[PDB]
Protein backbone atom coordinates (compact mmCIF):
# COMPACT_ATOMS: atom_id res chain seq x y z
CA UNK A 1 0.00 0.00 0.00
CA UNK A 2 2.99 2.63 0.01
CA UNK A 3 3.21 2.44 -3.49
CA UNK A 4 0.07 3.68 -4.00
CA UNK A 5 0.23 6.51 -1.52
CA UNK A 6 -3.13 7.93 -0.22
CA UNK A 7 -4.13 11.22 -1.63
CA UNK A 8 -7.79 13.16 -2.07
CA UNK A 9 -9.82 12.40 -5.27
CA UNK A 10 -10.18 15.82 -6.82
CA UNK A 11 -13.77 14.31 -8.26
CA UNK A 12 -14.32 12.97 -4.98
CA UNK A 13 -18.05 11.18 -4.65
CA UNK A 14 -19.86 12.98 -7.50
CA UNK A 15 -17.61 12.54 -10.66
CA UNK A 16 -16.47 15.67 -10.69
CA UNK A 17 -20.08 16.62 -11.99
CA UNK A 18 -18.82 15.46 -15.56
CA UNK A 19 -21.04 13.45 -17.69
CA UNK A 20 -18.91 10.95 -18.76
CA UNK A 21 -14.81 11.46 -17.42
CA UNK A 22 -13.27 13.10 -14.81
CA UNK A 23 -9.70 13.48 -15.43
CA UNK A 24 -7.16 15.47 -12.75
CA UNK A 25 -5.69 18.40 -14.13
CA UNK A 26 -1.83 18.68 -14.46
CA UNK A 27 -0.46 19.64 -11.72
CA UNK A 28 -2.79 17.52 -9.69
CA UNK A 29 -5.33 20.39 -7.87
CA UNK A 30 -7.63 20.23 -10.64
CA UNK A 31 -9.91 18.44 -12.30
CA UNK A 32 -11.29 18.27 -16.04
CA UNK A 33 -14.48 16.73 -17.83
CA UNK A 34 -13.71 14.76 -21.26
CA UNK A 35 -16.62 12.70 -23.46
CA UNK A 36 -15.31 9.36 -25.27
CA UNK A 37 -13.93 8.55 -28.32
CA UNK A 38 -17.02 9.19 -30.65
CA UNK A 39 -18.65 11.79 -28.87
CA UNK A 40 -18.65 15.86 -29.56
CA UNK A 41 -17.31 18.09 -26.28
CA UNK A 42 -19.39 21.24 -27.27
CA UNK A 43 -18.34 22.98 -23.82
CA UNK A 44 -21.44 24.96 -23.18
CA UNK A 45 -21.22 28.16 -20.44
CA UNK A 46 -20.87 25.90 -16.92
CA UNK A 47 -20.75 22.40 -18.32
CA UNK A 48 -19.19 19.92 -21.29
CA UNK A 49 -22.12 18.53 -23.28
CA UNK A 50 -20.83 15.26 -24.47
CA UNK A 51 -22.50 15.12 -27.85
CA UNK A 52 -22.70 11.83 -29.48
CA UNK A 53 -20.91 11.41 -32.52
CA UNK A 54 -20.83 8.16 -34.19
CA UNK A 55 -20.36 6.64 -37.76
CA UNK A 56 -22.92 5.10 -39.91
CA UNK A 57 -21.25 1.81 -39.22
CA UNK A 58 -21.67 2.15 -35.28
CA UNK A 59 -24.96 1.56 -33.45
CA UNK A 60 -26.03 3.85 -30.38
CA UNK A 61 -26.79 3.06 -27.43
CA UNK A 62 -30.18 3.38 -25.32
CA UNK A 63 -29.16 5.53 -22.52
CA UNK A 64 -26.13 7.46 -24.71
CA UNK A 65 -23.94 5.22 -22.46
CA UNK A 66 -21.70 3.86 -25.60
CA UNK A 67 -21.62 3.69 -29.36
CA UNK A 68 -20.62 0.14 -30.66
CA UNK A 69 -19.99 -1.34 -34.16
CA UNK A 70 -22.98 -1.93 -36.42
CA UNK A 71 -22.10 -5.64 -36.23
CA UNK B 1 60.66 35.15 -8.38
CA UNK B 2 58.38 37.14 -6.17
CA UNK B 3 61.38 38.00 -4.28
CA UNK B 4 60.15 35.09 -2.27
CA UNK B 5 56.59 35.28 -1.72
CA UNK B 6 54.54 35.30 1.30
CA UNK B 7 50.74 34.77 2.01
CA UNK B 8 48.88 37.59 0.57
CA UNK B 9 45.49 36.85 2.17
CA UNK B 10 47.00 38.45 5.20
CA UNK B 11 46.68 41.88 4.09
CA UNK B 12 42.93 42.73 4.66
CA UNK B 13 40.50 41.28 2.20
CA UNK B 14 43.11 41.21 -0.59
CA UNK B 15 42.10 38.60 -3.33
CA UNK B 16 38.86 38.51 -0.96
CA UNK B 17 38.87 34.90 -0.02
CA UNK B 18 35.08 34.34 1.29
CA UNK B 19 35.74 31.11 3.60
CA UNK B 20 39.29 30.45 4.40
CA UNK B 21 42.93 30.83 3.17
CA UNK B 22 46.15 29.01 2.80
CA UNK B 23 49.85 29.93 0.54
CA UNK B 24 52.61 28.62 -0.94
CA UNK B 25 56.16 29.61 -2.16
CA UNK B 26 54.54 31.78 -5.16
CA UNK B 27 50.79 32.08 -4.44
CA UNK B 28 47.60 31.51 -2.83
CA UNK B 29 44.51 30.10 -2.89
CA UNK B 30 41.31 30.40 -0.98
CA UNK B 31 39.57 27.36 0.41
CA UNK B 32 35.44 26.78 1.38
CA UNK B 33 34.22 24.51 4.37
CA UNK B 34 32.43 21.32 3.31
CA UNK B 35 29.46 22.12 2.61
CA UNK B 36 30.73 25.10 0.33
CA UNK B 37 31.65 25.20 -3.01
CA UNK B 38 34.12 27.96 -4.90
CA UNK B 39 32.51 29.27 -7.94
CA UNK B 40 34.22 30.44 -10.95
CA UNK B 41 35.60 33.65 -9.33
CA UNK B 42 38.35 31.50 -7.07
CA UNK B 43 37.42 34.18 -4.14
CA UNK B 44 33.81 33.57 -3.03
CA UNK B 45 31.96 30.19 -2.06
CA UNK B 46 28.07 29.03 -1.89
CA UNK B 47 25.74 26.56 -0.34
CA UNK B 48 26.10 23.15 -1.75
CA UNK B 49 22.25 21.75 -2.78
CA UNK B 50 23.03 18.35 -1.62
CA UNK B 51 19.51 17.39 -2.45
CA UNK B 52 19.64 18.09 -5.62
CA UNK B 53 23.77 18.13 -6.33
CA UNK B 54 24.00 14.72 -4.80
CA UNK B 55 20.53 12.74 -4.08
CA UNK B 56 22.41 9.85 -2.99
CA UNK B 57 22.91 10.95 0.73
CA UNK B 58 19.66 10.55 1.61
CA UNK B 59 17.91 7.20 1.98
CA UNK B 60 14.39 8.83 1.13
CA UNK B 61 13.74 12.52 1.52
CA UNK B 62 16.07 15.60 1.81
CA UNK B 63 16.01 19.19 3.03
CA UNK B 64 19.13 21.81 2.20
CA UNK B 65 19.96 23.79 4.95
CA UNK B 66 23.07 26.72 4.19
CA UNK B 67 26.03 24.32 5.04
CA UNK B 68 24.91 20.58 5.65
CA UNK B 69 21.78 18.76 5.08
CA UNK B 70 19.13 17.01 7.06
CA UNK B 71 17.27 13.98 5.34
CA UNK B 72 13.79 12.90 6.41
CA UNK B 73 11.15 10.33 5.41
CA UNK B 74 7.61 9.94 3.74
CA UNK B 75 5.18 9.43 6.61
CA UNK B 76 4.68 5.48 7.23
CA UNK B 77 8.39 5.09 7.36
CA UNK B 78 10.62 5.68 10.42
CA UNK B 79 14.36 6.86 10.00
CA UNK B 80 16.83 3.99 11.83
CA UNK B 81 19.24 5.13 14.19
CA UNK B 82 22.25 5.46 11.62
CA UNK B 83 20.75 9.15 10.34
CA UNK B 84 19.81 8.25 7.02
CA UNK B 85 18.51 5.49 6.35
CA UNK B 86 14.30 4.88 6.50
CA UNK B 87 12.26 1.95 7.13
CA UNK B 88 8.84 0.86 6.62
CA UNK B 89 6.41 1.13 9.45
CA UNK B 90 3.89 -0.87 8.37
CA UNK B 91 3.58 -4.77 9.46
CA UNK B 92 2.73 -5.58 5.92
CA UNK B 93 5.69 -7.18 4.08
CA UNK B 94 6.07 -5.97 0.40
CA UNK B 95 6.10 -8.73 -2.03
CA UNK B 96 6.81 -8.61 -6.18
CA UNK B 97 4.51 -9.53 -8.58
CA UNK B 98 5.75 -10.32 -12.00
CA UNK B 99 4.46 -11.56 -15.35
CA UNK B 100 5.87 -14.72 -17.12
CA UNK B 101 4.20 -15.04 -20.75
CA UNK B 102 1.50 -17.69 -19.06
CA UNK B 103 1.70 -17.22 -15.42
CA UNK B 104 1.81 -14.59 -13.12
CA UNK B 105 4.39 -15.36 -10.48
CA UNK B 106 4.32 -14.31 -6.87
CA UNK B 107 7.74 -13.65 -5.40
CA UNK B 108 9.21 -12.51 -1.74
CA UNK B 109 11.54 -9.57 -1.75
CA UNK B 110 13.89 -11.47 -0.29
CA UNK B 111 13.73 -14.38 -2.91
CA UNK B 112 12.41 -16.55 0.01
CA UNK B 113 8.93 -18.09 -1.45
CA UNK B 114 7.76 -18.50 -4.88
CA UNK B 115 4.24 -19.46 -6.07
CA UNK B 116 1.90 -18.82 -8.89
CA UNK B 117 -0.92 -16.55 -8.86
CA UNK B 118 -2.50 -17.50 -12.06
CA UNK B 119 -1.79 -19.99 -14.88
CA UNK B 120 -2.98 -20.83 -18.41
CA UNK B 121 -2.44 -17.09 -19.58
CA UNK B 122 -1.97 -16.40 -23.42
CA UNK B 123 1.12 -14.10 -23.27
CA UNK B 124 0.93 -11.26 -20.09
CA UNK B 125 3.22 -8.55 -21.29
CA UNK B 126 2.09 -5.94 -18.53
CA UNK B 127 0.28 -5.86 -14.91
CA UNK B 128 -0.47 -3.20 -12.56
CA UNK B 129 -2.52 -3.65 -8.95
CA UNK B 130 -5.31 -1.25 -7.25
CA UNK B 131 -5.03 -1.38 -3.40
CA UNK B 132 -8.44 0.29 -2.84
CA UNK B 133 -10.28 -3.00 -4.19
CA UNK B 134 -7.10 -5.64 -3.88
CA UNK B 135 -7.65 -5.95 -7.70
CA UNK B 136 -5.33 -7.18 -10.24
CA UNK B 137 -5.10 -5.99 -14.19
CA UNK B 138 -3.15 -7.06 -17.36
CA UNK B 139 -2.74 -6.88 -20.76
CA UNK B 140 -2.99 -10.66 -22.39
CA UNK B 141 -1.32 -9.78 -25.68
CA UNK C 1 9.94 12.83 -30.66
CA UNK C 2 6.64 10.92 -31.66
CA UNK C 3 4.69 7.57 -30.75
CA UNK C 4 6.79 5.25 -32.87
CA UNK C 5 7.35 2.27 -29.87
CA UNK C 6 5.69 3.08 -26.58
CA UNK C 7 6.76 1.01 -23.79
CA UNK C 8 6.83 1.08 -19.82
CA UNK C 9 4.40 3.83 -17.52
CA UNK C 10 4.19 4.98 -14.80
CA UNK C 11 1.20 7.57 -13.26
CA UNK C 12 1.80 10.55 -10.36
CA UNK C 13 -1.12 11.47 -9.54
CA UNK C 14 -0.23 13.85 -6.62
CA UNK C 15 1.25 15.82 -9.20
CA UNK C 16 -1.65 14.81 -12.04
CA UNK C 17 1.16 13.73 -14.75
CA UNK C 18 1.54 10.46 -16.95
CA UNK C 19 5.54 9.67 -18.05
CA UNK C 20 6.16 6.73 -20.69
CA UNK C 21 8.94 5.97 -22.83
CA UNK C 22 9.16 5.18 -26.20
CA UNK C 23 12.20 2.95 -27.73
CA UNK C 24 11.96 4.22 -31.95
CA UNK C 25 14.50 6.05 -33.49
CA UNK C 26 14.78 8.90 -31.68
CA UNK C 27 14.05 7.78 -28.39
CA UNK C 28 12.78 9.43 -25.68
CA UNK C 29 10.77 9.70 -22.05
CA UNK C 30 7.82 11.83 -22.40
CA UNK C 31 4.90 13.50 -20.05
CA UNK C 32 1.61 14.01 -20.58
CA UNK C 33 -0.80 15.69 -17.90
CA UNK C 34 -3.18 12.97 -16.61
CA UNK C 35 -5.90 14.97 -18.75
CA UNK C 36 -4.09 15.43 -22.09
CA UNK C 37 -2.01 18.47 -21.52
CA UNK C 38 1.33 20.13 -20.93
CA UNK C 39 3.10 17.18 -23.50
CA UNK C 40 6.83 17.32 -22.71
CA UNK C 41 10.20 15.95 -23.51
CA UNK C 42 12.24 14.70 -20.23
CA UNK C 43 15.07 12.60 -21.29
CA UNK C 44 16.21 12.67 -24.95
CA UNK C 45 19.81 12.66 -24.67
CA UNK C 46 22.39 8.99 -24.22
CA UNK C 47 18.92 6.52 -24.49
CA UNK C 48 18.23 3.89 -27.07
CA UNK C 49 16.05 1.11 -25.66
CA UNK C 50 14.08 3.08 -22.63
CA UNK C 51 12.10 -0.65 -21.84
CA UNK C 52 11.52 0.08 -18.27
CA UNK C 53 10.01 3.23 -16.46
CA UNK C 54 8.92 4.16 -12.87
CA UNK C 55 8.78 6.66 -10.05
CA UNK C 56 9.93 6.41 -6.29
CA UNK C 57 7.26 8.55 -5.06
CA UNK C 58 9.31 8.94 -1.44
CA UNK C 59 11.93 10.89 -2.79
CA UNK C 60 10.47 11.70 -6.25
CA UNK C 61 12.94 10.82 -8.39
CA UNK C 62 12.19 9.12 -12.02
CA UNK C 63 13.87 5.94 -12.82
CA UNK C 64 14.20 4.12 -16.20
CA UNK C 65 16.40 1.02 -17.83
CA UNK C 66 18.24 1.17 -20.53
CA UNK C 67 18.26 -2.28 -22.45
CA UNK C 68 21.06 -1.37 -25.22
CA UNK C 69 23.44 1.01 -23.38
CA UNK C 70 22.52 -1.44 -20.48
CA UNK C 71 22.07 1.39 -18.07
C1 LIG D 1 -11.63 -11.01 -2.24
O1 LIG D 1 -11.35 -9.67 -1.85
C2 LIG D 1 -12.34 -8.73 -2.30
C3 LIG D 1 -11.84 -7.34 -1.96
O2 LIG D 1 -11.55 -7.20 -0.57
C4 LIG D 1 -13.68 -9.06 -1.66
O3 LIG D 1 -14.68 -8.17 -2.16
C5 LIG D 1 -15.37 -7.51 -1.09
O4 LIG D 1 -16.26 -8.37 -0.41
C6 LIG D 1 -17.04 -7.75 0.64
C7 LIG D 1 -17.88 -8.84 1.26
O5 LIG D 1 -17.09 -9.69 2.08
C8 LIG D 1 -17.88 -6.62 0.08
O6 LIG D 1 -18.55 -5.96 1.16
C9 LIG D 1 -19.91 -5.62 0.83
O7 LIG D 1 -19.97 -4.34 0.18
C10 LIG D 1 -21.32 -3.87 -0.10
C11 LIG D 1 -21.21 -2.53 -0.81
O8 LIG D 1 -20.25 -2.52 -1.87
C12 LIG D 1 -20.55 -3.51 -2.88
O9 LIG D 1 -21.74 -3.19 -3.61
C13 LIG D 1 -21.66 -1.96 -4.36
C14 LIG D 1 -23.02 -1.74 -5.00
O10 LIG D 1 -23.02 -0.60 -5.84
C15 LIG D 1 -20.53 -2.06 -5.39
O11 LIG D 1 -20.42 -0.82 -6.09
C16 LIG D 1 -19.22 -2.38 -4.70
O12 LIG D 1 -18.20 -2.58 -5.67
C17 LIG D 1 -19.38 -3.62 -3.84
O13 LIG D 1 -19.55 -4.77 -4.66
C18 LIG D 1 -22.11 -3.76 1.19
O14 LIG D 1 -23.44 -3.35 0.88
C19 LIG D 1 -22.13 -5.10 1.91
O15 LIG D 1 -22.78 -4.94 3.17
C20 LIG D 1 -23.53 -6.10 3.54
O16 LIG D 1 -22.72 -7.05 4.24
C21 LIG D 1 -22.10 -6.50 5.42
C22 LIG D 1 -21.22 -7.59 5.99
O17 LIG D 1 -20.23 -7.99 5.04
C23 LIG D 1 -23.18 -6.04 6.41
O18 LIG D 1 -22.56 -5.39 7.51
C24 LIG D 1 -24.16 -5.10 5.73
O19 LIG D 1 -25.25 -4.82 6.60
C25 LIG D 1 -24.67 -5.70 4.44
O20 LIG D 1 -25.49 -6.83 4.70
C26 LIG D 1 -20.72 -5.62 2.11
O21 LIG D 1 -20.06 -4.84 3.10
C27 LIG D 1 -16.98 -5.63 -0.64
O22 LIG D 1 -17.74 -4.60 -1.25
C28 LIG D 1 -16.16 -6.35 -1.70
N1 LIG D 1 -15.30 -5.43 -2.40
C29 LIG D 1 -15.56 -5.03 -3.65
C30 LIG D 1 -14.52 -4.18 -4.31
O23 LIG D 1 -16.61 -5.35 -4.22
C31 LIG D 1 -14.08 -10.49 -2.00
O24 LIG D 1 -15.28 -10.86 -1.35
C32 LIG D 1 -12.96 -11.46 -1.63
N2 LIG D 1 -13.32 -12.79 -2.07
C33 LIG D 1 -13.07 -13.87 -1.35
C34 LIG D 1 -13.74 -15.13 -1.80
O25 LIG D 1 -12.30 -13.84 -0.39
C1 LIG E 1 3.99 21.99 -17.58
O1 LIG E 1 5.16 21.52 -18.24
C2 LIG E 1 6.27 22.44 -18.17
C3 LIG E 1 7.37 21.93 -19.11
O2 LIG E 1 7.87 20.65 -18.74
C4 LIG E 1 6.71 22.58 -16.72
O3 LIG E 1 7.70 23.62 -16.68
C5 LIG E 1 8.87 23.39 -15.85
O4 LIG E 1 8.57 23.46 -14.45
C6 LIG E 1 9.70 23.31 -13.55
C7 LIG E 1 9.20 23.47 -12.11
O5 LIG E 1 8.74 24.80 -11.87
C8 LIG E 1 10.81 24.31 -13.88
O6 LIG E 1 11.97 24.05 -13.08
C9 LIG E 1 12.37 25.18 -12.27
O7 LIG E 1 12.84 26.26 -13.11
C10 LIG E 1 13.26 27.48 -12.40
C11 LIG E 1 13.71 28.49 -13.45
O8 LIG E 1 12.62 28.92 -14.25
C12 LIG E 1 14.36 27.13 -11.39
O9 LIG E 1 14.64 28.29 -10.60
C13 LIG E 1 13.94 25.97 -10.48
O10 LIG E 1 15.03 25.56 -9.64
C14 LIG E 1 13.47 24.79 -11.31
O11 LIG E 1 14.56 24.21 -12.03
C15 LIG E 1 11.19 24.21 -15.35
O12 LIG E 1 12.21 25.15 -15.66
C16 LIG E 1 9.95 24.42 -16.21
N1 LIG E 1 10.30 24.42 -17.62
C17 LIG E 1 9.81 25.30 -18.50
C18 LIG E 1 10.30 25.16 -19.91
O13 LIG E 1 9.02 26.17 -18.17
C19 LIG E 1 5.53 22.99 -15.83
O14 LIG E 1 5.90 22.93 -14.46
C20 LIG E 1 4.27 22.14 -16.08
N2 LIG E 1 3.15 22.68 -15.33
C21 LIG E 1 2.16 21.92 -14.84
C22 LIG E 1 1.33 22.51 -13.74
O15 LIG E 1 1.94 20.80 -15.28
C1 LIG F 1 39.41 28.24 7.83
O1 LIG F 1 38.94 29.55 8.11
C2 LIG F 1 37.72 29.58 8.88
C3 LIG F 1 37.30 31.04 8.99
O2 LIG F 1 37.90 31.68 10.12
C4 LIG F 1 37.94 28.92 10.24
O3 LIG F 1 36.69 28.90 10.94
C5 LIG F 1 36.82 29.19 12.34
O4 LIG F 1 37.40 28.12 13.08
C6 LIG F 1 37.64 28.44 14.46
C7 LIG F 1 38.39 27.28 15.07
O5 LIG F 1 37.64 26.06 14.99
C8 LIG F 1 36.32 28.73 15.17
O6 LIG F 1 36.62 29.22 16.48
C9 LIG F 1 35.82 28.62 17.51
O7 LIG F 1 34.56 29.30 17.66
C10 LIG F 1 33.77 28.84 18.79
C11 LIG F 1 32.47 29.61 18.76
O8 LIG F 1 31.64 29.16 17.69
C12 LIG F 1 34.55 29.04 20.08
O9 LIG F 1 33.77 28.59 21.18
C13 LIG F 1 35.86 28.28 20.02
O10 LIG F 1 36.63 28.53 21.20
C14 LIG F 1 36.65 28.68 18.79
O11 LIG F 1 37.17 30.00 18.96
C15 LIG F 1 35.52 29.80 14.42
O12 LIG F 1 34.21 29.90 14.95
C16 LIG F 1 35.44 29.49 12.93
N1 LIG F 1 34.79 30.57 12.23
C17 LIG F 1 33.55 30.48 11.75
C18 LIG F 1 32.83 31.77 11.53
O13 LIG F 1 33.04 29.39 11.51
C19 LIG F 1 38.44 27.50 10.04
O14 LIG F 1 38.78 26.91 11.29
C20 LIG F 1 39.66 27.46 9.12
N2 LIG F 1 40.04 26.09 8.84
C21 LIG F 1 41.30 25.70 8.69
C22 LIG F 1 41.54 24.22 8.68
O15 LIG F 1 42.22 26.51 8.58
CA1 LIG G 1 23.11 22.23 2.47
CA1 LIG H 1 18.25 6.12 -31.76
CA1 LIG I 1 22.79 -4.34 -24.40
Amino acid sequence: PYRQPIMSNPCGTNNGGCSHLCLIKAGGRGFTCACPDDFQTVQLRDRTLCMPMCSSTQFLCGNNEKCIPIW
Amino acid sequence: EKGCGINECLDSSISRCDHNCTDTITSFYCSCLPGYKLMSDKRSCVDIDECKESPQLCSQKCENVVGSYICKCAPGYIREPDGKSCRQNSNIEPYLIFSNRYYIRNLTTDGSSYSLILQGLGNVVALDFDRVEKRLYWIDA
Amino acid sequence: FCFEHPRGIVLHPQRGHVYWADWGVHAYIGRIGMDGTNKSVIISTKIEWPNAITIDYTNDLLYWADAHLGY
